[PDB]
């Protein structure tokens, strides 16, 4: 029973740590649709002028 | 050939606009690059399981 419980166990912190590193390249690709939308402003202003 | 003057005038804005428009559309490219190797690293993760 407890090598059940401790095989569990590490299972849950085997799959903590990769979704904390998923989370990071999430990051870093929301800042990348951050920068479009900024280029995209800057295109407008070009129409503008 | 005031009339041209302006025709030229609408061109040169044209290309303007459409060369910040490369700008946007290679960071669209590298956002999409950037989740494919996201999705390679789940399946890793996956294997790693």
């Amino acid at each position: 029973s407890m090598a059940e419980h401790d095989d569990a166990d590490e299972l849950t912190t085997l799959l903590l740590q990769q979704g904390m590193e998923l989370a990071t390249q999430s990051i870093r690709i929301q800042q990348r649709t951050v920068d479009e939308v900024d280029a995209d402003i800057a295109v407008l202003a070009e129409s503008r002028r | 050939r005031q009339e041209w003057e302006i025709q030229r005038d609408n061109a040169d804005g044209e290309v303007k606009q459409m060369d910040a428009q490369l700008e946007s559309l290679k960071i669209r490219r590298e956002a999409a690059q950037m989740q494919v190797e996201y999705q390679e690293t789940q399946q890793a993760h996956t294997q790693a399981q």
